[PDB]
């Protein structure tokens, strides 16, 4: 007799159709506040339009608040990066925005040496066994 | 001594193979013939029209139910399941055609994809003597034995077999033609309409 | 003038936009556009259609609004048109998912047991999984109130872009759920949305490219990892294997010790192989002899069921599950 | 042997007996370009792999049947039988008629303590399993047996119960694959 | 090169090399390169070229970068990112000056989308 075990599938984003990780970016600035100058300049100066043209799968919100200027991204996995861009020039802000768009949303993490590939798949060759080895030990 | 039991049930005791390899019609499972059954089934289903080609063994499998011979001989279940899935989609697209999306959650559509309707279709086409199954109590009406469900399974099993062998498009075409068609009058749509009318009356 | 009147007319306008989903308004909605670009949806699939797919059925406001004291308030959504919701679409999408996924599974594993197959299908297209997929895509729920939106003075475009159902405000506030039906659940709404999108895609492409929908499904749904070997749970597998052998033209299976080490220890190792004739069917390692024997039988059954033929082979229709 | 590829061990440049875990040596070892036969150093228990499935379970139209990869390394003549029933060693017998069965059933209901399964088996030259299949005992006897089992279980310590639970979990795990 | 068993097999692995760094992969595997890719943006596809070994369970076609024609191996660039920020301190043993060596290396997440014998 055979019975099922209720189990769910694991989504690999890349393999079938690539859904782009960055979904939304919020440009936040202040009209007062000298720290928000470079952000304000960026918003003004035709760069944002070009960016939006380049990346039509990201939505680009533009908000005004009293505090420091902010770049909060929003990713497919549900995580949210928020970069404060206080006192940065236009070009630095743009670089920060580029960095954000590049990111897959996942948390930052220490990797050990050669911790390269991350598989869900069972090994193509088996796992080693001392009884089934080619050269028997002594 | 090799006592093979050949009568009523003794619990645990093995039977003679010929005592459980016969349908309610009474034909031996090994003794089925191409000329006398599978060819007839093909002719009924009009498989030469739609470029269809099923194997004799496949046809036999589609015909036979899990209850026959304790699932020893190859039986329709997975095929049936597949056919049902395809059939429901096919009924939905038909409803959409006749673009509308407000004619799905309705009685007629349900009846079209129903088990009773499928059984009636099977009966009309006269496939009931060919199928292999075991009755619950031989001296009953038919519905008591779970005949209708088996017939529905057979209808869907055929569809699932067609899907497997002859592709999806071909299956869809077959569904449009033999079933789901007003010109035949013993098609699935007509049956569904009749059922609806009966429900209205009652 | 009066602010109530201003609010009322805004609400009316919003309701009218919901009823219509006018194409220009839908186009203006940035969230919809970004969703469209993200999924690489066809150009024939209009933005109005996409908005509709996000619109769940919500004809009449329910009786549970009368008392927030009983732990529910439905103040976010606005009533929808009877003949312009995601409901018919959703059903069609569900049917498509049930057909195509199942077919793909059968192609992959033509002998897979019925229960196991059903479980696999569920895994591929369960409601929770579908909801997760929708979240990943970026189908956000209209959590904000109508009044709040009016106060902010946001356009109707944004509302159209968001997912719209009777989402209960104060659903789990103070740690109190109300346990309402499927018609007020977020997960269900998200599932409907993903099915509705699929249905919309099908509607637009069917005449031009019939298999476009199915390749979209393959890309999104069938691309997900599922190890079918983890799905099984046998009971008395040796008996089942013997039955299978009887059914086919195979000799009776017997288990035999291939290799052995550490007998008379806490953790031995016994390798046993279930032979049918000289051919080995299943290989089974174990701490005990019995365990090893069991494992060999389970391995044999796995090899029987999870046999995946090549695409170049002619179709393999299995002879049903091994009824023990 | 369909294919005549050269066969290779999973070769290190270092001493494999002393440095089997050293990945660096494996990385270093280059071998000449072409096709090879690296037989797997693994049991084929969990594998759904096509090189692992036996030929009898492959379909008749499968190209893989002809190719020599499900290797019959073991030999059934050399291996000894493990937990094999007496029916499998010396063949199944279908000798008992209906009357004998009816008598057995009568006996079992009458006195399952006197006429136990093993005794019946000894009498009629048949298996205890078959006796069980044939005949139910008196339900009272079954109830008594259940009560005895419950009493035994109660008589356990905490530790023993936990061990039994663990054993049960292990058993369940065996049939997963 | 009779590459028929590899072609037949359902499971199949590759050992492609980016800048002589080997990465053993199947389809669906998620490679994490320890550097910033400049050539490819996110979403771009990489056709792997220096493939050392292509292996089944019991066979492998291994040697100098095996003829690409024989196979396909498409990775997708699924997010440039970084490692976690770390600050190890550098100082001598009777010296109050303690130089902070801040570090936050770049990563590129690839996903092996396609891997098959052509």
């Amino acid at each position: 007799v055979v019975k099922a075990i209720a189990r769910n599938s694991i989504g690999r984003n890349g393999v079938g159709a690539f859904v782009f990780p960055c979904r939304k970016i919020t440009l936040q600035f202040c009209n007062w506040g000298g720290s928000s100058e470079g952000m304000r300049k960026f918003l003004t100066s035709k760069r944002l339009d070009k960016w939006g043209q380049e990346f039509p799968w990201i939505q680009f919100e533009v908000m005004r608040k009293s505090g420091h200027p902010l770049l909060r991204a929003e990713y497919t996995n549900g995580r949210e990066k928020v970069i404060c861009v206080r006192n940065l020039n236009i070009d630095n802000v743009e670089n920060k925005l580029k960095l954000l768009k590049d990111s897959d949303g996942d948390i930052l993490r220490r990797r050990t040496k050669n911790d390269n590939v991350e598989s869900l798949n069972s090994s193509v060759r088996g796992i080693w066994s001392p009884l089934h080895a080619a050269k028997r030990h002594r | 001594v090799i006592y093979l039991h050949k009568g009523p049930r003794i619990n645990g005791l093995r039977r003679d193979p010929e005592s459980y390899l016969r349908n309610p019609s009474g034909v031996l499972f090994t003794e089925v013939n191409a000329k006398e059954c599978q060819d007839k089934v093909r002719s009924i289903l009009q498989l030469p029209k739609y470029g269809i080609n099923l194997s004799n063994e496949l046809i036999l499998q589609c015909l036979t139910h899990k209850s026959f011979a304790h699932g020893s001989k190859p039986y329709n279940e997975k095929l049936n399941l597949l056919g049902a899935q395809f059939l429901k989609l096919q009924t939905c697209i038909h409803s959409l055609k006749n673009l509308q999306f407000s004619n799905l959650g309705t009685k007629f559509a349900k009846e079209l994809t129903s088990k009773n309707t499928a059984c009636t279709f099977v009966k009309l086409h006269n496939l009931d003597p060919f199928i292999f199954w075991k009755m619950r109590d031989p001296i009953k009406d038919g519905h008591i034995n779970g005949e209708t469900t088996i017939f529905a399974s057979v209808l869907n099993a055929f569809i699932g077999a067609i899907l497997s062998t002859n592709g999806s498009e071909k299956a869809a075409k077959f569904i449009q033609g033999s079933l789901l068609d007003k010109e035949d009058l013993h098609s699935l749509v007509n049956i569904a309409n009749e059922n609806v009318a009966s429900a209205k009356a009652k | 003038e009066s602010e109530l009147a201003k609010y009322k007319e805004y609400y009316q306008g919003l309701k009218s936009t919901v009823n219509e989903i006018p194409e220009s308004v839908a186009s203006k909605s940035p969230s919809l556009r970004t969703l469209h670009k993200r999924l690489q949806l066809p150009n024939e699939l209009t933005y109005s259609t996409l908005s509709r797919c996000l619109t769940c059925p919500s004809a009449k406001l329910p009786d549970k609004i009368n008392n927030p004291t009983k732990g529910a308030a439905f103040v976010n959504t606005v009533p929808t048109n009877k003949y312009l919701d995601n409901h018919g679409l959703n059903i069609m999408g569900k049917n498509l998912l049930s057909y195509h996924v199942t077919k793909s599974i059968i192609q992959k594993y033509p002998r897979l047991p019925t229960v196991v197959l059903n479980a696999a299908v569920n895994a591929y297209i369960s409601e929770a999984v579908l909801a997760h997929i929708a979240k990943y895509w970026g189908i956000e729920v209209e959590t904000t109130s109508v009044l709040s939106r009016y106060l902010k003075m946001e356009p109707f475009e944004f509302t159209l872009g968001r997912l719209k159902f009777f989402n209960n405000s104060l659903n789990s506030k103070d740690g109190i759920e109300l346990i309402t039906g499927k018609n007020f659940s977020e997960t269900s709404a998200l599932a409907m949305s993903v099915r509705s999108i699929i249905a919309a895609i099908w509607a637009v492409t069917e005449q031009k490219d019939s298999q476009a929908v199915y390749r979209f499904i393959d890309d999104h749904i069938m691309s997900r990892k599922l190890d079918i070997t983890k799905m099984f749970q046998f009971e008395q597998p040796t008996r089942e294997l013997a039955m299978l052998c009887r059914r086919e033209g195979l000799e009776k299976p017997v288990s035999k010790l291939v290799a052995e080490s550490g007998r008379l220890s806490k953790s031995p190792v016994f390798i046993v192989h279930v032979f049918s004739g000289e051919e080995t069917l299943g290989e089974g390692y174990g701490s005990s002899l019995k365990e090893a024997k069991a494992r060999a039988a389970t391995d044999a059954l796995m090899k029987w069921y999870c046999y995946e033929p090549l695409a170049q082979q002619e179709p393999v229709i299995d002879p049903g599950t091994v009824v023990v | 042997k369909q294919f005549g590829f050269p066969k290779t061990q999973v070769t290190t440049i270092y001493n494999k007996t002393k440095s089997a875990s050293n990945y660096k040596g494996y990385l270093k070892h280059r071998d000449a370009p072409g096709m090879y036969y690296q037989p797997s150093e693994s049991i084929a228990t969990g594998s759904v792999n096509s090189e692992t499935i036996p030929r009898s379970f492959m379909a008749a139209s499968d190209p893989r049947r002809g190719l020599d990869m499900p290797v019959q390394s073991t030999k059934a003549k050399q291996c000894p039988n493990v937990l094999v029933g007496k029916s499998t060693v010396n063949g199944k017998t279908y000798h008992l008629g209906p009357q004998e069965i009816d008598e057995i059933r009568k006996l079992r209901l009458d006195n399952p303590q006197k006429y136990t399964r093993k005794f019946l088996a000894a009498k009629y030259g048949i298996s205890p399993l078959f006796v069980s299949m044939v005949s139910k005992p008196s339900e009272q006897h079954v109830q008594i047996m259940e009560s005895r089992l419950q009493e035994i279980q109660s008589r356990w310590k905490e530790k023993r119960r936990i061990a039994r639970e663990d054993r049960k979990r292990r058993k369940l795990l065996w049939y997963q694959a | 090169t009779d590459t028929t068993p590899l072609k037949l097999s359902n499971e199949l692995y590759a050992i492609f090399k980016i800048h002589n760094r080997p990465y053993l992969v199947t389809e669906g595997d998620r490679v994490i390169l320890p550097f910033k890719l400049k050539q490819a943006e996110v979403g771009d596809i990489l056709n792997m070229t220096d493939v050392t070994t292509l292996g089944s369970r019991n066979y492998k076609l291994v040697g100098h970068p095996i003829n690409t024609s024989l196979y396909t191996l498409k990775a997708t660039v699924v997010g440039k990112t970084k490692r976690a920020f770390q600050t190890r301190e550098v100082t001598k043993r009777r010296n109050r000056r303690v130089r902070h060596a801040k570090s936050k290396g770049d990563l590129t997440i690839l996903r092996i989308s396609e891997l098959s014998m052509n």
